[PDB]
RNA sequence: GGUGAACUAUGCCUGAAUAGGGUGAAGCCAGAGGAAACUCUGGUGGAGGCUCGUAGCGGUUCUGACGUGCAAAUCGAUCGU
RNA sequence: CAAAUGAGAACUUUGAAGACUGAAGUGGGGAAAGGUUCCACGUCAACAGCAGUUGGACGUGGGUUAGUCGAUCCUAAGAGAUGGGGAAGCUCCGUUUCAAAGGCCUGAUUUUAUGCAGGCCACCAUCGAAAGGGAAUCCGGUUAAGAUUCCGGAACCUGGAUAUGGAUUCUUCACGGUAACGUAACUGAAUGUGGAGACGUCGGCGCGAGCCCUGGGAGGAGUUAUCUUUUCUUCUUAACAGCUUAUCACCCCGGAAUUGGUUUAUCCGGAGAUGGGGUCUUAUGGCUGGAAGAGGCCAGCACCUUUGCUGGCUCCGGUGCGCUUGUGACGGCCCGUGAAAAUCCACAGGAAGGAAUAGUUUUCAUGCCAGGUCGUACUGAUAACCGCAGCAGGUCUCCAAGGUGAACAGCCUCUAGUUGAUAGAAUAAUGUAGAUAAGGGAAGUCGGCAAAAUAGAUCCGUAACUUCGGGAUAAGGAUUGGCU
RNA sequence: ACGAUCAACUUAGAACUGGUACGGACAAGGGGAAUCUGACUGUCUAAUUAAAACAUAGCAUUGCGAUGGUCAGAAAGUGAUGUUGACGCAAUG
């Protein structure tokens, strides 16, 4: 029950939080996480013909 | 959770004592002891991992045959290809760079 | 511990003189999800190895279990 | 783009053991942790791996230098004066 | 120790024999005035140590 | 009074070299025939880290002249010599780099290092990390060859004797503070049990000659008479002068 | 004249053990300002005989308990790492 | 609390309840040490600082089963004979030294043997690890007490002899692939050479194993005043054999700036990138065999009795910065670069030998025989060790569930274990341990000793000084639940 | 210019609500201005002293080129440094 409320949204805000934000969650994670699907997003793009070598290449950069 | 022993009186965590939780028929988890992996040969000469040659034991090697542990090409399970293509070049190449030599030491005694 | 592929492979495997035991062992196993057929294991005991042979026909099974040898030791269950 | 002031890779030893063995030890850091040329291949792949063992990762060749760089002033000097007698010797 | 040496089993094979009371019939001999085991061992009381 | 420090440490009980780590005695090629009549080509086949040498050593493959055989030599590296490389030993042995030339063989000027205090003893001076020793000149009658020792004397030595050309790699090292007892620790302790060190001021007189004392001090001259004994010898052992100098090599 | 390094001191050889956080070094990527030199910003990365703090190792204070003790040196809190 | 046993029960057994340890356990095992303490039967004089019917006590007995686990073999630091040299000598040094230092291949091979005109060489004895290195075993069942040791089944290794099938052979010692390389094999001495053995640590990333979590379905239990398609619980697959499975690495075609590919981490390409196509290592996973016959979960049968039998089911998924372990490709560190040897294999070379109703191949498959000696029980600690003891001390290590929470601390709970520490009555002083206190706020005292206050997280804000790294969580402020 | 299965836990925001409570037990820094002293991490008087003492990196001095320096041994055809060589070893402050 515990689990389907916090699913929900509950029992999560600052006085039920007692540990560092990146010892809750590691904003190495949580970048990991964004480069693979941009990287991910781009290489799909190229393979697909959407965008050619090159703007992969500087997006890829730019990511 | 079911919680395992070593099966054998080393009670240490050594390189020789290794085990894996595997579940049994029986249905309980039990501790199963790992050997040491098999590192690959490598070559005499460039020092890589050879290829086509299996990993095994250095005693388990004896109950293979002997096509697990070579290669059919020259120095073939002692180097790599590279390194045999490489030494074949040199080979031919300085021999005949030492007829070249011998002849043209010939020709300036002749002109001598 | 060992598996067999062929009528042929199973043959030679029965006449290499050093097997005297075949057990037969009977699976009711699923093919699809309502045809449970019938499944025939042909496990002869070698001196060193059990070669078995799986066999999902009943017709093929019979043939077999008729075209061994009666000196050979079959026991079904 | 720059974290550090001056202390650069030598952020690491914090505030301790004094401002000029930090700068010293800064420098020959830099020296020690550089990639070098490799003379015989072309590329800036040759790290040490200990104090005089300097090998290049793309042609696996192994190279006897200084204890922080490839090559000291010293070595260059000392291989410029044997080269020197030995063109005097041989001609 | 559980891995033992043959020797250390053998001393401990002979202290184990060694461990037990009078027999009864000694003390009903003539002329006796034994009257139980002196050497008696316990492996708490006292240790061999060997 | 109690046995000192520096006297226990002639018993080599703690105080032995730590040899587990180490790669083999570095000495020359045994000088039998070829190194003094003519020369003999071997190969640099890898440079190595030594535990507790500054200097890299380099194990170089000569073949067998008498047997089919290759024979492992352990050489002390020079800096620029490399892995592949040529190594020619002998008395017509060319002035390159790597090269174990005789001194009689080598010109006035030469860099030299792993030099033979005596013709066959397979090097003794010029073995530590960026040094060497420098070619003065020669005495062709009874063949003697005057050498510059990394320290600054002037040494005799018989025209006979190899060497290797160049410098010794690894050069440089004592330029960087060590920082912390630990990087000193982990020095030594592939060395010899040498450290760390206890000031004689600060044990007490039964300890040593400067132990005890109402304030930690000396009392006595630090310099030592060379004819004193063992367990007097602790401090200045026959100082010819003390003191701060402005100076220079002075050789 | 003998016996001790089963405690301990030190070296060596061969093994084993050490949550979770804070800070955020080098290296690298992108951006902004500027005529330029260059400066600045946001990320990334994960250094340190660094730091908070378990296990561990130790033993500051209470000059606490005990002090014919559980104990010929321990117990509790508080502590150092 | 109640039964049972007993002369006798606070303490033994059983049942019920209440609890605790709370998975760096009060659990399951081991190392050193102990030595029978293990287990059963009988029993309580002494011992368990009360008791005792109980016990690690007393009496009598039972119990430890190995080719595969160790030792055994190797070498490490080191110890230590020999040759030789000292010393009056007990003995000291020394370990390849100023030594004439041996064993190892094939013929000789029954006028005589294991001789020799066969041949090769030239190590420095030896001991030293029950955590280093190493040939090989797993599952289920079984005892009062042993089991990776017994039994049933299924394998593996080493050493021996050893025939058959297969492969090769009038191209004598194989073929295929451009290649990386492939296959069932596919001669290989002296001699040489090379690999494995064989190696630190930390960090993130990737993958896998187990565990954790979770959906459906097939059984069992609980709850059901009301609610809950609900809560708990079984749904397992070993060694070993085949097919398949890989990051890395490598090969072929090709020839790149408009530089592209690319990792979380910025490295890589005319010394050949991208792209297309392939080759290998088999960590690891999947399929099949082992193997459902086993184990497990259920339902029922003959009516006291060391008795079994028969029916079903044991299935299909998902998820993740999860925990721990292993592995991989990487990156950091060092004036530190993180054993040796036995042993096994391979390569170079080509000694020697070999045809045809049969030679070679025992590195291909199958088949035959053997595997000795010693340890193995149990504790491993608030009762089996040491501390004079059943001593609050000390003593190495493996496995490690749920919730909270950053968290293997702190609190609570599942599996497992324990409920042991003399008890009953009362509630004086003084104590030990834990607390609280009006108003004041260090006036107490040598002294803020002791205690109190502060405290996690988020946001804001942060001085002097500085070795520019810090100081810094400076200081100083605000917030914190539940529900939608 | 855009569609569907597959519910995974982080962050931010808004009302509403309550005896203003909410890191609700547990867990969990007191802070600042200075002076003396030792740079720091580290070590020691097991069982009254953990310190400002020792160590330390850094600095300086000393000896020594091997038939050597420093040290060991009764002696030795004996040893440690030393599988070493002045960027070293040894001795001090």
């Amino acid at each position: 029950a515990h689990a389907q409320s916090k699913r929900e949204g509950r029992h999560s805000g600052y006085g039920k939080r007692k540990g560092t934000r990146e010892a809750r969650l590691p904003s190495q994670v949580v970048w990991i996480r964004r480069l693979r699907v941009l990287r991910r997003l781009l290489a799909k793009y190229r393979d697909a013909g959407k965008i050619d070598k090159h703007l992969y290449h500087v997006l890829y950069k730019e990511s | 959770a079911q919680r395992v022993t070593f099966r054998r009186r080393n009670p240490y965590n050594t390189r020789s004592n290794k085990i894996k939780v595997v579940k049994t028929p029986g249905g309980i988890l039990r501790a199963q002891h790992v050997k040491k992996l098999a590192t690959r040969p490598k070559c005499g000469d460039c020092g890589s991992a050879l290829q086509g040659i299996s990993t095994l034991r250095p005693r388990q090697y004896a109950t293979v045959s002997k096509t697990h542990k070579t290669v059919s090409r020259a120095y073939g399970g002692s180097r790599c290809a590279n390194c045999v293509k490489e030494r074949i070049i040199r080979a031919f190449l300085i021999e005949e760079q030492k007829i070249v030599k011998k002849v043209v030491k010939e020709q300036t005694e002749a002109a001598k | 511990a060992r598996e067999i592929t062929d009528i042929k492979q199973f043959l030679e495997l029965t006449r290499r003189a050093d097997v005297k035991t075949a057990t037969v062992k009977i699976n009711k196993k699923l093919n699809k999800a309502g045809k449970p057929f019938r499944q025939t294991k042909f496990k002869v005991r070698g001196s060193s190895s059990l070669y078995t042979l799986v066999i999902n026909d009943a017709g093929k099974a019979k043939k077999l279990i008729q075209s061994l040898p009666p000196t050979l030791k079959v026991n079904r269950l | 783009a720059k974290r550090t002031k001056k202390v650069g890779i030598t952020g690491k030893y914090g505030v301790r053991y004094g401002s000029s063995l930090r700068r010293q030890v800064k420098k020959l850091e830099i020296q020690q942790h550089a990639r070098y040329d490799c003379s015989f291949c072309g590329k800036k792949t040759v790290k040490r791996g200990a104090a005089g063992i300097w090998t290049c990762s793309c042609c696996k060749k192994t190279v006897a230098g200084g204890a922080y760089t490839v090559s000291t002033a010293a070595a260059a000097t000392v291989r410029s004066t044997i080269r020197r007698l030995r063109e005097m010797v041989e001609a | 120790a559980a891995q033992k040496s043959f020797r250390i089993k053998q001393k401990m094979a002979k202290a184990k024999k060694q461990n037990r009371p009078l027999p009864q019939w000694i003390r009903l001999r003539t002329n006796n005035t034994i009257r139980y085991n002196a050497k008696r061992r316990n492996w708490r009381r006292t240790k061999m140590n060997i | 009074g109690r046995v000192i420090r520096n006297q226990r440490k002639g018993a080599g009980s703690i105080f032995t070299s730590h040899t587990r780590l180490r790669q083999g005695a570095a000495k020359l090629r045994t000088l039998d025939y070829a190194e003094r009549h003519g020369y003999i080509r071997g190969i640099v086949k890898q440079i190595v880290h030594d535990s507790g040498r500054g200097a890299p050593l380099a194990k170089v493959v000569f073949r067998d002249p008498y047997k089919y055989r290759l024979r492992e030599e352990i050489f002390i590296a020079n800096e620029g010599v490399h892995t592949g490389q040529f190594i020619y030993a002998g008395k017509k042995a060319s002035l390159n780099v790597g090269n174990v030339l005789p001194l009689g063989s080598v010109p006035e000027g030469t860099i030299v290092s792993n030099v033979e205090e005596k013709p066959g003893d397979r090097g003794a001076l010029a073995r530590a990390s960026g040094n060497y020793v420098i070619i003065i000149g020669h005495n062709p009658d009874e063949n003697k060859t005057r050498v510059r020792l990394p320290s600054g004397a002037k040494k005799v030595i018989s025209s006979d004797a190899r060497g290797v050309i160049g410098v010794i790699a690894g050069g440089g090292r004592v330029d960087k503070p060590l920082l912390k007892a630990g990087r000193a620790f982990h020095k030594y302790r592939l060395k010899r049990n040498s450290w760390p060190k206890t000031r004689g001021v600060a044990m007490n007189p039964v300890d040593h000659p400067h132990g005890g004392g109402n304030h930690q001090h000396i009392g006595k001259a630090s310099t030592i008479s060379r004819g004193a004994v063992s367990g007097q010898k602790a401090g200045l052992i026959a100082a010819r002068r003390t003191g701060l100098l402005r100076g220079s090599q002075k050789t």
